[PDB]
């Protein structure tokens, strides 16, 4: 189960609202998760369901599920978000990540 | 699998013996006493709601505390329970110690469930619910027969079998087990409830037909109840086995509500028949013959669960379990007061919810060809 | 707290051998399952393997299919992750983390813990 992820780059300034959509060919099941990466270090959980949010994690992020496209949303940006984002679908045993949107502020 | 897969199935499967246990023995149990009907399906009836009713809480339970404690706290309150039916002597007694086998059934059953969720792996899931309502379905069917075997040698024996097998359980249980805003939306409400109105008639009928076919033979043929638990698993064995030697046949020129509609179209003529019936052998073949039918409705009717649920294997099997409880136990009271009140009006219910659940399948047929 | 710490890595001949390994601390061994991702240099993540010490199942990607094995004991909290065959694409600096995995009781069903990678050690380097 291969996942698209739209687009690869996205340059952005900051307080600005940024979407970034991972679409699943079979998506029955909401089993969608994001995770934010930095330069050298290992990525932390930022999103584990269609629209939840992790505990420790800034309220500004938020997800969301339309018939196949996941879409996380930065609603308010700010300098420490300058990282890279992955999506994950793990419905069944195997799990796909996505490409990667490396933000560049 | 491993035998601590073996001991958790027989949990349950004991545990719906107990539930089938009083039907074949029941009405020399309420009849030497002298009650009526009313009484005898309230017996059953108020285990059925214990069970249901502890269902949650016992789920909570096991999950706050541990489900090793809860599987043994409940298999000794069952062992207890069967022990104590069989030291009773009046309807109270009895009454108490059914609520009591009640709630530890309903409190092992989610207890038993969690555990095997949490030794399975993530892809046999719906294979181990498909073997669960497989042993929950043998234990439904195979409780009466083991009550009319040594219901022979005395009144008191069966349970007397039932609370031993309940220690013996327990006592394998505490050496072989161990320990190791979308929540809700996600049913859409208009996809399981032609299932879960389908498994609903098909447990109250099966329920309604179980406890008044020992009354009528009682009040009628006069007769122990070897034979009638005889007959009532030799029907049951006869559909499991028929269903599942010929169900490659079945799927081959018919849909699923198809079959789970005409198996209650020929219930129902076959009960028109039954109420022409009024001789031994042929009361006896015509129950036989109902039987059938009811013992191979739910085959398709949880294979129709597992293909709705898909990924949900656990919820359909909570659902199915849930929704054969509410069956069970809103059966027996009616059945036992239309009993007291006329000793056809049961069989008439029967065809007539029959008929209900032909024209709710008529209806999601037409629903889904629209 | 709960900190997750890896051994191994470095410089590997091609085809070699090297067992890397993840040592647990602070979590449940017993109620959770231990997965391993790869991030290639400059590339995306790419989930390799996982093991449920819960269940015993273990599940391969299908670019890794039958050549990395993975077990883990758990009398020491430890995960191994077995390497037989490595090559260029194999290049990569290779993450442990933990997916939790228990049962929570809904009133009349099982629902599973949502799945998520909660706890992720700082991942060693293998070359080569």
């Amino acid at each position: 189960i291969q996942m698209t992820q739209s687009p690869s780059s996205l340059s952005a300034s900051v307080g600005d609202r940024v979407t970034i959509t991972c679409r699943a060919s079979q998506s029955v099941s909401s089993a969608v998760a994001w995770y934010q990466q930095k330069p050298g270090k290992a990525p932390k959980l930022l999103i584990y369901s269609a629209s939840s949010l992790y505990s420790g994690v800034p309220s500004r992020f938020s997800g969301s599920r339309s018939g196949t496209d996941f879409t996380l949303t930065i609603s308010s940006l700010q300098p420490e978000d300058f990282a890279t984002y992955y999506c994950q679908q793990s419905s069944s045993s195997l799990i796909t990540f996505g490409q990667g949107t490396k933000v560049e502020i | 699998m491993n035998k601590q897969i073996f001991v958790l199935y027989f949990n349950i499967f004991l545990i719906f013996l107990g539930i089938g246990l009083v039907i074949p023995v029941l009405p020399v149990y309420l009849k030497d006493l002298g009650l009526t009907g009313s009484d005898l399906g309230l017996l059953v009836a108020a285990f059925a709601l214990s069970q249901m009713i502890i269902s949650p809480f016992g789920g909570t339970l096991a999950d706050k505390l541990g489900k090793k404690l809860i599987i043994c706290i409940g298999l000794i309150l069952f062992s207890v329970s069967e022990f104590m039916f069989a030291v009773g002597h009046n309807f109270s007694v009895l009454m108490l110690s059914r609520v009591i086998g009640g709630m530890s059934a309903g409190m092992v059953m989610p207890g038993v469930t969690g555990l095997i969720a949490d030794i399975s792996p993530s892809h046999q899931k719906a294979k181990n619910f498909g073997y669960m309502s497989a042993i929950i379905n043998s234990g439904f069917i195979l409780g009466p027969g083991i009550g009319g075997f040594m219901a022979e040698v005395s009144h008191r024996m069966p349970f007397y079998f039932a609370g031993a097998l309940g220690i013996l359980a327990f006592i394998m249980s505490i050496v072989l087990i161990h320990d190791p805003p979308q929540l809700l939306t996600k049913i859409n409400w208009k996809v399981f409830i032609t299932p879960v109105i389908l498994t609903l008639v098909l447990s109250f009928g099966l329920s309604a037909f179980e406890t008044l076919y020992s009354l009528y033979t009682a009040d009628k043929v006069n007769y122990s109840p070897k034979d009638i638990s005889i007959a009532i698993t030799g029907g049951g064995i006869f559909g499991a086995l028929f269903q599942i030697y010929f169900f490659d046949k079945f799927m081959k020129y018919f849909s699923e509500l198809t079959f789970i509609a005409w198996s209650l179209l020929y219930s129902v003529v076959v009960l028109i028949l039954l109420v022409f019936a009024n001789d031994y052998w042929s009361i006896m073949l015509i129950s036989f013959v109902v039987f059938i039918g009811f013992n191979m409705i739910r085959p398709a009717i949880t294979n129709y669960f597992s293909n709705i649920a898909g990924e949900r294997q656990g919820f359909a099997g909570g659902l199915n379990s849930t929704f054969t409880s509410m069956g069970n136990f809103i059966g027996p009271l009616i059945a036992g007061a239309l009993f007291d009140v006329h000793i056809e009006a049961p069989i008439y219910m029967a065809i007539g919810v029959s008929l209900a659940g032909v024209v709710i399948v008529l209806i999601e047929k037409q629903h889904r060809a629209k | 707290e709960v900190q997750l710490v890896e051994s191994g890595g470095g410089l590997v001949q091609p085809g070699g051998s090297l067992r890397l390994s993840c040592a647990a601390s602070g979590f449940t061994f017993s109620s959770s399952s231990i997965h391993w991702v790869r991030q290639a240099p400059g590339k995306g993540l790419e989930w390799v393997a996982s093991i449920s010490s819960s269940s015993g199942s273990t599940s391969y990607a299908d670019s890794v299919k039958g050549r990395f094995t993975i077990s883990a004991d758990t009398s020491k909290n430890t995960a191994y992750l077995q390497m037989n065959s490595l090559r260029a694409e194999d290049t990569a600096v290779y993450y442990c983390a933990r997916m939790s995995v228990e049962n929570h009781w809904y009133y009349f069903y099982w629902y599973m813990s949502p799945y998520a990678m909660d706890y992720w050690g700082q991942g060693t380097l293998v070359t080569v």
